[PDB]
């Protein structure tokens, strides 16, 4: 059971990384700004800063408080 | 072989960080200035080319 | 050989040709700026790709661009 | 209106004791480089391959393995000793190719008659997207 | 030597580091203070401390030698024939040192992998050990025999030998504990000594290659114009990352750490297994670990099991007692050491691009500082990484050693 | 003090044979004749490779197949009764 | 059986050598 | 303890998603490199100008995200394995009490359960667990080996290689043999991939050996 | 003042130096007489000599250090392993010769001596010469291994 | 031209970088010389076929080894007191204690204990004898062909 669980979870992680890698490859190679004017795909490149900053805030908050609680218990 | 009162004792240079260098003393446009202040603190050879002053320091 | 390009945002201060470690860049007469000069790259087969020219460009974004390309025995700096 | 100078094989070389940073099999199989200059007095200079050498007064000749080495030596000469120089590229078959200053006028000075190579009459931000040049042998630049 | 401050500093640093290592080696086998041999924690702490100080000073010597080579070298007015001749055949020196390092690494560490494979396959009779294939250090045993017989023959004025570790046979016990006694040498000492030699040779190779090629090379003929501390010369020539003399010191610090850690581990295990112990009324010696160094240290699995796993139970069980500070420092140093890999494995461009997004939201709320935030430089990032790495490793070893040796 | 020449580039580029010797053969004619007569068939690089592959494949396989347990412990097989695993498993 | 005494050396020593020789010859070829 | 480990898992997921999304969105260019789309998906750098541009491509953004994925999956698998081991042994209280602090993890999961692994072969004999201990050490070796490619960079190695060519060319009885391809050090992008591969292989092999041996020694 | 180390052949701009290790008369005589430096002799004979010398050598380590060193089959196993190693080396030599040399081209060996005298280039640097050398090496290696085995375990000589 | 056949720029590299980069860009059909969309799609289709064939061969090999060297028939009778066998071991480097230690289950020699759960999966879906596994392996070989 443990072997199957670990195997499948690691494979899923690798596949999840590959999905984002190929998404970036698509953005570099196949994206056409003119044909995709002001649609859902183009409007995410407009406010990328907000998404990145909010992700950074969430990560920092989670890490800060989890590490603080663990060190306090230790 | 000594010199009488080479340098005056004053607090003037305390209020001007980076006085030892011409570039650093200009001002902190970016945050690299703060790091460059500490990395070149004790490099007396970069401050001046006079061997006597380096030996005295 | 690598590819080196010059764009018409040039101001002709001759800073790129002086920083070239080989003989790749040179200056030619031009009209379109106060200095009446523009850079050129006639000897890109001697390019090594250290990108010292881009370290000397004062324009906001570079008026000289180096694109790394097929490698030869000259562009790899080999003296075997 | 400029003819390249000829290379004189009888030019003496500077005084050097030898080193392990000299030529190798690439010089025998491929090209190597020769740099010549004229000195007003005998003086000591730093070799690009390591060590120190004494240049002779008058014509001097030297063989090197790379264009970077000879250009660095020439830059040092012009900066410190104020000496004019030229260097060549020599092929294994026996042909000599004159390389620098290639005009008699140094590159940093604008000289009429030079042709423009690699000039793009636009800003760097006007390059087309990679999708517009797909399935073709061309690139976004040089277009 | 009367005009440059850096050369004198390099020479003095090298000599001082060598002297510190000599002092560390001499203090343990010739206890100069009363009731010091039976205080095991003090002996271990002093030994490790002085070894680390000597290593750091030795590295600094090479660093300042490279600094002098870059800055103050001038053949026009300060010509020297000996320095000129060395720089004219550096390729042979570097190639020979490379071959020596490769040979020592193959013929020292390779014997450990052979023993592990033979033990795993079930063939204990095909291993390099005292019972199957002996590799005896016959030269050191001859020195021990000569020094044990020195009084009365070559030192008539002496009554006893200089040290009790030479093999005289006499044992000194103070307060029921063993102070000093003869130390045997076998197959394991051969392997560990050759490991020490291999590590030292690699460190010397790195530092000397950094010093010798400080001014120029076949790759970058004008390296002296770029200075002593510069990150690179661009992605050209296939890549020119870490070509400066500063990067060679940055790289050799890791190898110094490795060598000193191996040496201190050898010292600790050997003293705990063959020297330290307790004596009874009948005069039977019971060592701390029971003399398992001879047969267990010949494999990497033995080092992992009988040394790292067995002796770390003191620090991981120190919670709730007066030794819990060492237990906290163990995990703190683990965290500090692991934290350094972020600076070493990554690059500046990613962090500069990430900051741009963070600055955007500060501009939205009118909290953007006028001192524009910039990512750390390449050299600064490398320095931070190496500093945190060294601090974490040394603190971990310190906590482990103190927690183990204070309890037992 | 002239080290550059265009009509002679062999000396200019250092194309020398440092230790090559042009002395005649020191071996006996009869021994040499015997060696050329008997070692001739192995001088064809096309056939030598195939012969080496076939011989190595046939010799290595034949030895392994007919090996006796007195040499290979794995050819001898187990000689002790097996022991039960955890939880009373085979 | 006796098959493992043949197939194991055949796969571990002979085929790798043949493949390596052929691949080296192929990658070292020029026209 | 489930609360704490679940929040750690969430932190790992959020950080990995942040890295991957930042890499994907800034692929066409940014303020530091406005024309990144003209240089392709994978390229080493843009030189030391403008402060330095180390790891500026999207390929390096993917390369930095593999470590975080490995860390998150390691945390998840550690949690699962410890919880199920404690459940199977019938001593669930140990996990309940010892999982609220990190020293509890280090002492009651890694140190305690690795006794049978490191005793596969000893100076007294061996048993059926020898191969798992050998794989444990092999994975440690590969994982440590990846650090050489990850930490040291190219310019140190090209200079070292340049001397070996001279040594070979100047050695008698050996200069009669010459190469066909000129030896060079590994490129900037290649070394990152090699180090990442070594890191991942060591991680996977070491954890697999530990997990399998620790479960099978106790429960068959 | 007298000096020992000299630039190679008087040319200080070639990356080599002349030292007693390289240019001693004893060392110069010793190296010129090795079979690998006899450029005017049939490559087959030089290959045979090299094969014999190397094949005689390889028996000892295999015999004394092999897994069957403490059994009655030590010598046969060591000789068989030495023969296998000789076969592998012959395969490597054949592959190198095939990959490096092309049929019909002239030799690439230098045709100038240290004193400037012209000489015929060595024929070892051609396809036919290398094939002859490899065949001679194989034959000599097999013969040397056989001779070493015969001397060691067919004649009861008081060795060791 | 030489290796790689699909890259003119790499084939003229005089260094060892030609081999390393030649291996690492084989399956990037988009960057090959004289490439079109149709050729790209056809190459992708062929690669998918090859991947399916490889998967079928792998499964067939697993089944054949379990049938030939396993203990499936005795495991069926007593599932809870038998350790499944993956395959046999023939290592010339083994010593005698290694041969003794790895001889477990009902095997007559060294073996490996399977941890992939193939025994329970095959037992659940109705396979009961060694003759079934041989037929499955043959069918999978036919599918791969
Ligand atoms: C259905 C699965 C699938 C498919 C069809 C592809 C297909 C492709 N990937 Mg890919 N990838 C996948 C899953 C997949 N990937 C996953 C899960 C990951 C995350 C680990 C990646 C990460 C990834 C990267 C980082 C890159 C690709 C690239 C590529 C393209 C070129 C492949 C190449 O040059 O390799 C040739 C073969 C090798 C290099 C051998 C692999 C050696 C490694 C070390 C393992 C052994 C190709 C279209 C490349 C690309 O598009 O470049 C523009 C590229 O740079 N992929
Ligand atoms: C154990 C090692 C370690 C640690 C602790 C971290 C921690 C972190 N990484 Mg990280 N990383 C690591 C290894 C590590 N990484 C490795 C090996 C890689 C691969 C190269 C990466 C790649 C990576 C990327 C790509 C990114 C991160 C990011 C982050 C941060 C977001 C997580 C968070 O919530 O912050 C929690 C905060 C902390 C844990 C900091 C604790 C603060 C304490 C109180 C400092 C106290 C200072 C001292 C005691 C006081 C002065 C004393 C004096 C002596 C100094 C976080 C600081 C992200 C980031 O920076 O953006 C958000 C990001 O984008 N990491
Ligand atoms: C007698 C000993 C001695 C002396 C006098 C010097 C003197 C010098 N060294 Mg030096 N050095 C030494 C030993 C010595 N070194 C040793 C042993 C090493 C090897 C490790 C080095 C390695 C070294 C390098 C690599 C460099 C120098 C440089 C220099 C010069 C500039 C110093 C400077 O700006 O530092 C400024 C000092 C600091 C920034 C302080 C560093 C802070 C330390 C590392 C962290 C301590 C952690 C601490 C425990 C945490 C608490 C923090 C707190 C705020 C909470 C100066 C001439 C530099 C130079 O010449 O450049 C041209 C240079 O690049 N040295
Ligand atoms: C080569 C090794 C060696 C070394 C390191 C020493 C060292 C020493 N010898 Mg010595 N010795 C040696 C060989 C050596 N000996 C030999 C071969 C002989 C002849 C058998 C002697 C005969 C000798 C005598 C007769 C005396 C010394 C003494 C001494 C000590 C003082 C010497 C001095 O001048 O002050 C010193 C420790 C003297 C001593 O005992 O100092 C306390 C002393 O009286 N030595
Ligand atoms: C008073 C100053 C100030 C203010 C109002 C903010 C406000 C903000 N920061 Mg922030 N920040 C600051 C200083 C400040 N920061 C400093 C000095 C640093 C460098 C350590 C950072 C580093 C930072 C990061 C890395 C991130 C933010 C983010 C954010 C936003 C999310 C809210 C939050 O709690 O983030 C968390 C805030 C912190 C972790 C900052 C730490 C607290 C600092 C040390 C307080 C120092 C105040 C300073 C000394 C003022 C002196 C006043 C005195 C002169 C009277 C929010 C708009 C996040 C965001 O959304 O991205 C845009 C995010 O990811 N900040
Ligand atoms: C995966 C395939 C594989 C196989 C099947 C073997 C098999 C063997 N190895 Mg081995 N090995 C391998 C991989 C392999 N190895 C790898 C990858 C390494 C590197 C880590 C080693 C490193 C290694 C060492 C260091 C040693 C072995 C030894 C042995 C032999 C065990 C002792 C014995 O029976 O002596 C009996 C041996 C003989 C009677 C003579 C040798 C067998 C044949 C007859 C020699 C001639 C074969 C053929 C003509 C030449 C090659 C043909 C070519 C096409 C391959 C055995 C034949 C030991 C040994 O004795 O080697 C000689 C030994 O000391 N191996
Ligand atoms: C991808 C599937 C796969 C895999 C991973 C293996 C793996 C293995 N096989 Mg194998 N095998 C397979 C398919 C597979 N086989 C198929 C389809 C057949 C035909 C029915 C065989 C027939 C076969 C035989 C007859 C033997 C092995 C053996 C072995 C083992 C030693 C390697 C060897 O000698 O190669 C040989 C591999 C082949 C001949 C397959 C060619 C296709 C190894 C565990 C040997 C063994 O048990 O060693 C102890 C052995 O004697 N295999
Ligand atoms: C555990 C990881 C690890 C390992 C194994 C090594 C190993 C090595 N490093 Mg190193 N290094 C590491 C981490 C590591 N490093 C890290 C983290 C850094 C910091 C960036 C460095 C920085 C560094 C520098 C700066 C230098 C080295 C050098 C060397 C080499 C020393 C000379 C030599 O050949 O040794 C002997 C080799 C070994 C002991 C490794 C082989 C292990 C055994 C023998 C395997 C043998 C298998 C056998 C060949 C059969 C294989 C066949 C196959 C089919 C299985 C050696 C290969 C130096 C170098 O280039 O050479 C002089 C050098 O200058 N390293
Ligand atoms: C450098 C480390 C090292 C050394 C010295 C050895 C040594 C040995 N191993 Mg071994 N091994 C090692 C690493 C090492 N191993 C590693 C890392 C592994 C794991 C991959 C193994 C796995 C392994 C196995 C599985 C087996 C061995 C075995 C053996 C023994 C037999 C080897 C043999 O047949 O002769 C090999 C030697 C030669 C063919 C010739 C060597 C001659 C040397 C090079 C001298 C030449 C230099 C000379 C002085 C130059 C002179 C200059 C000139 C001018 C004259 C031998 C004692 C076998 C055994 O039974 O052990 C008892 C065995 O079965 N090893
Ligand atoms: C009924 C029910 C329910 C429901 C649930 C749900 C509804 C869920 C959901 C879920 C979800 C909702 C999920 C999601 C996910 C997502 C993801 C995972 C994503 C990803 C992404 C990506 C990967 C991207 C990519 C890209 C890019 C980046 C760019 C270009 C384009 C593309 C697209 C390629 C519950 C359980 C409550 C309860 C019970 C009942
Ligand atoms: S990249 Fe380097 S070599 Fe090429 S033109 Fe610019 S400065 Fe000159």
């Amino acid at each position: 059971q443990a072997a199957l669980y670990t195997h499948h979870q690691y494979i899923a992680g690798f596949i999840m990384t590959g999905a984002f890698a190929h998404g970036a490859i698509f953005f570099i190679r196949d994206y056409n700004p003119e044909q995709n004017e002001d649609n859902v795909l183009a409007r995410m490149l407009d406010h990328k800063e907000a998404i990145i900053s909010h992700l950074s805030w969430a990560s920092l908050f989670l890490g800060f408080h989890t590490l603080g609680l663990y060190v306090h218990n230790d | 072989l000594v010199d009488r009162d080479p340098i005056k004792t004053s607090f003037e240079e305390w209020a001007k960080p980076g006085h030892f260098s011409r570039t650093i003393a200009k001002g902190p446009d970016t945050t690299t200035w703060i790091w460059n202040l500490h990395a070149d603190a004790h490099d007396f050879d970069s401050h001046t080319s006079d061997l006597e002053e380096i030996s005295r320091k | 050989s690598h590819s080196v390009k010059i764009y018409d945002t040039c101001i002709g201060c001759t800073q790129c040709v002086r920083a070239c470690p080989t003989d790749v860049l040179e200056m030619i007469p031009w009209d379109g700026c106060k200095a009446k000069q523009i850079a050129s790259a006639p000897r890109t087969e001697d390019c090594v790709g250290c990108k010292r020219c881009e370290s000397a460009c004062p324009t906001d974004f570079l008026s000289v661009r180096v694109y790394l390309w097929h490698e030869t025995t000259r562009s790899m700096g080999l003296a075997y | 209106g400029f003819t390249p100078p000829q290379l004189d094989p009888n030019t003496p070389s500077p005084i050097f004791a030898g080193s392990t940073g000299g030529l190798l099999r690439k010089a025998q199989v491929e090209e190597f480089y020769v740099i010549t200059w004229n000195s007003p007095k005998e003086q000591i200079f730093e070799m690009p391959t390591g060590g120190a050498a004494i240049m002779r007064e008058g014509p001097n000749l030297l063989k090197l393995a790379r264009k970077e080495q000879c250009l660095a030596l020439g830059t040092r000469l012009r900066s410190k000793y104020k000496i004019t120089y030229q260097f060549y590229r020599v092929f294994p078959n026996g042909e000599v190719q004159y390389l620098h200053p290639k005009d008699g006028v140094y590159p940093e000075k604008a000289n009429p008659g030079r042709e423009g190579v690699g000039l793009n009459m636009r800003s760097i931000g006007k390059n087309v997207s990679p999708i517009e040049v797909k399935f073709t042998g061309k690139q976004s630049y040089d277009l | 030597l009367t005009t440059s401050w850096h050369a004198q500093l390099s020479l003095n640093l090298a000599m001082l580091g060598s002297l510190t290592i000599i002092v560390a080696h001499h203090m343990y086998s010739m206890p100069p203070y009363p009731y010091l041999a039976t205080d095991y924690a003090t002996q271990l702490s002093l030994f490790t401390h002085h070894m680390w100080i000597g290593g750091f000073l030795i590295v600094g010597a090479a660093a300042h030698a490279a600094i002098f080579m870059v800055r103050d070298y001038d053949p026009t007015n300060r010509y020297n024939d000996l320095l000129d001749r060395v720089l004219r055949h550096r390729d042979a020196i570097i190639s020979h040192l490379n071959w020596v390092c490769i040979f020592l690494g193959f013929h020292s560490f390779g014997l450990y992998i052979h023993n592990d494979t033979m033990s795993a396959l079930g063939r204990p009779q095909d291993m390099f050990s005292d019972t199957a294939i002996q590799l005896q250090p016959v030269f050191a045993q001859w020195i021990q025999n000569t020094h044990a017989l020195a009084p009365g023959v070559t030192a008539p004025g002496e009554t006893a030998s200089t040290s009790l570790t030479w093999g005289g046979g006499e044992l000194v016990a103070v307060g029921g504990k063993v102070a000093l006694l003869p130390i045997p040498l076998g197959t394991a000492d051969f392997l560990v000594h050759h490991i020490h030699a291999f590590t030292i040779h690699v460190t010397v190779l790195i530092l000397l290659k950094g010093v010798l090629f400080a001014r120029s090379s076949r790759l970058i003929p004008d390296k002296a114009n770029l200075g002593f501390r510069f990150p690179c010369d661009g992605p050209g020539r296939g890549g020119t990352c870490q070509v400066s003399a500063w990067d060679h010191v940055f790289l050799g610090l890791f190898w110094m750490y490795n060598a000193i850690s191996v040496v201190i581990f050898h010292f600790s295990w050997k003293m705990q297994s063959d020297v330290w112990g307790s004596i009874s009324d009948q005069g039977v010696v019971t060592h701390i670990t029971g003399g398992n160094f001879a047969q267990s240290s010949i494999t990497i699995n033995g080092w992992l099991r009988d040394f790292l796993w067995a002796q770390a139970s003191q620090v991981i069980q120190s919670y709730g007692s007066s030794l819990s500070a060492y237990g906290l420092f163990f995990l703190g140093a683990h965290f500090v050491w692991a934290f350094s890999l972020m600076f070493l494995f990554s690059g500046r461009g990613y962090w500069q691009e990430l900051i741009e997004s963070i600055v955007w939201a500060h501009n939205k709320l009118k909290v953007a500082p006028a001192t524009q935030p910039r990512a750390l430089s390449i050299i600064q990032g490398r320095a931070v990484g190496v500093t945190h790495y060294l601090l974490g490793g040394i603190a971990t070893t310190w906590a482990f050693f103190l927690a183990r040796i204070i309890a037992v | 003090s002239v080290y550059f020449d265009l009509e002679d580039l062999g000396n200019t580029t250092g194309q020398w044979d440092v230790y090559g010797s042009d002395a005649p053969s020191p071996y006996n004619p009869l021994q040499s004749k015997f060696f050329e007569t008997f070692a001739a068939p192995f001088t064809k690089r096309g056939l030598l490779l195939k012969f080496l592959i076939l011989g190595g494949g046939s010799l290595l396989t034949y030895v392994s197949a007919n090996s006796t347990g007195d040499v290979l412990p794995i050819k001898r097989g187990p000689q002790e009764p097996p022991k039960l695993g955890p939880r009373g498993k085979l | 059986n006796n098959l493992p005494s043949i197939f194991v050396p055949l796969v571990g020593l002979v085929f790798p050598a043949i493949a390596m020789a052929s691949l080296f010859l192929h990658i070292q070829k020029n026209k | 303890g489930d609360f704490l480990v679940h929040h750690a898992i969430a932190l790992g997921l959020h950080t990995t998603t942040l890295i991957l999304v930042k890499g994907a969105l800034d692929a066409r260019g940014s303020k530091l490199m406005p024309d990144k789309k003209d240089f392709g998906y994978s390229f080493p750098c843009d030189g030391p100008g403008r402060g330095g541009t180390c790891d500026i491509s999207a390929w390096d953004a993917f390369y930095l995200a593999v470590f975080w994925m490995l860390n998150t999956i390691g945390w998840v698998t550690f949690y699962w394995h410890w919880k199920h081991i404690t459940l199977w042994q019938g001593n669930v209280s140990q996990f309940n009490e010892s999982s609220t602090y990190l020293m509890g993890w280090l002492r009651d999961y890694l140190w305690l359960n690795s006794s049978q692994l490191i005793n596969g072969y000893n100076p007294f004999g061996m048993n059926s667990l020898s191969v798992w201990a050998w794989m444990f050490l092999f994975g440690h070796l590969v994982w440590a080996t990846g650090f050489m490619f990850l930490i040291s960079w190219r310019g140190y190695w090209q200079e070292l290689i340049e001397t070996l060519a001279w040594a070979h060319e100047r050695t008698p009885l050996a200069n009669l043999i010459r190469w066909k391809d000129k030896p060079v050090a590994l490129s900037i992008v290649q070394a990152r991939l090699v180090g990442l591969a070594h890191f991942s292989v060591g991680y996977i092999f070491t954890y697999a050996a530990f997990l399998i041996a620790s479960t099978s020694g106790k429960f068959g | 003042t007298f000096q020992v180390v000299q630039p190679i052949n008087g040319d200080p701009f070639i990356g080599s130096l002349e030292t007693p290790v390289t240019s001693s008369p004893l060392i110069a005589w010793y190296l010129s007489n090795l079979p690998g430096y006899r450029t005017a002799v049939n490559p087959l004979l030089r290959g045979v000599e090299v094969g014999l010398a190397h094949g005689f050598f390889l028996v000892g380590p295999f015999v004394k250090a092999g897994p069957l060193r403490n059994t009655a089959y030590a010598g046969s196993a060591g000789s068989l392993a030495a023969a296998g190693l000789v076969v592998i080396l012959s395969m490597c030599l054949t592959i190198y010769g095939i990959s490096s040399f092309k049929e019909g081209e002239p030799s690439i060996a230098p045709s100038l001596t240290l004193t400037g005298r012209k000489k015929q280039p060595d024929q070892l640097q051609t396809a036919d010469g290398w094939a002859k050398f490899t065949g001679g090496f194989f034959f000599g290696g097999i013969s040397g291994v056989t001779w070493a085995y015969f001397l060691l375990y067919v004649l009861d000589l008081p060795y060791f | 031209l030489r290796f790689p056949r699909f890259s003119q720029g790499l084939a003229q590299d005089p260094t060892t970088r030609r081999i390393w980069f030649g291996i690492a860009t084989a399956h990037d059909f988009e960057s090959h010389d004289d490439i079109t969309e149709e050729r790209l799609y056809q190459n992708i289709f062929a690669s998918h076929f090859g991947q399916l064939a490889i998967i079928f061969l792998w499964t067939s090999g697993n089944l054949f080894h379990v049938a030939w060297q396993g203990n499936f028939e005795t495991w069926v009778q007593d599932p809870l007191h038998v350790r499944p066998i993956a395959h046999a071991i023939w290592d010339p480097h083994f010593g005698q204690p290694a041969v003794e230690a790895f001889t477990r289950g009902g095997a007559l020699g060294p073996v490996n204990i399977a941890y992939s759960g193939v025994y329970q999966w095959w037992y659940t879906i109705g396979l009961r004898t060694n003759e079934d596994l041989y037929t499955g392996a043959l069918f999978l070989l036919f599918l791969s062909a």
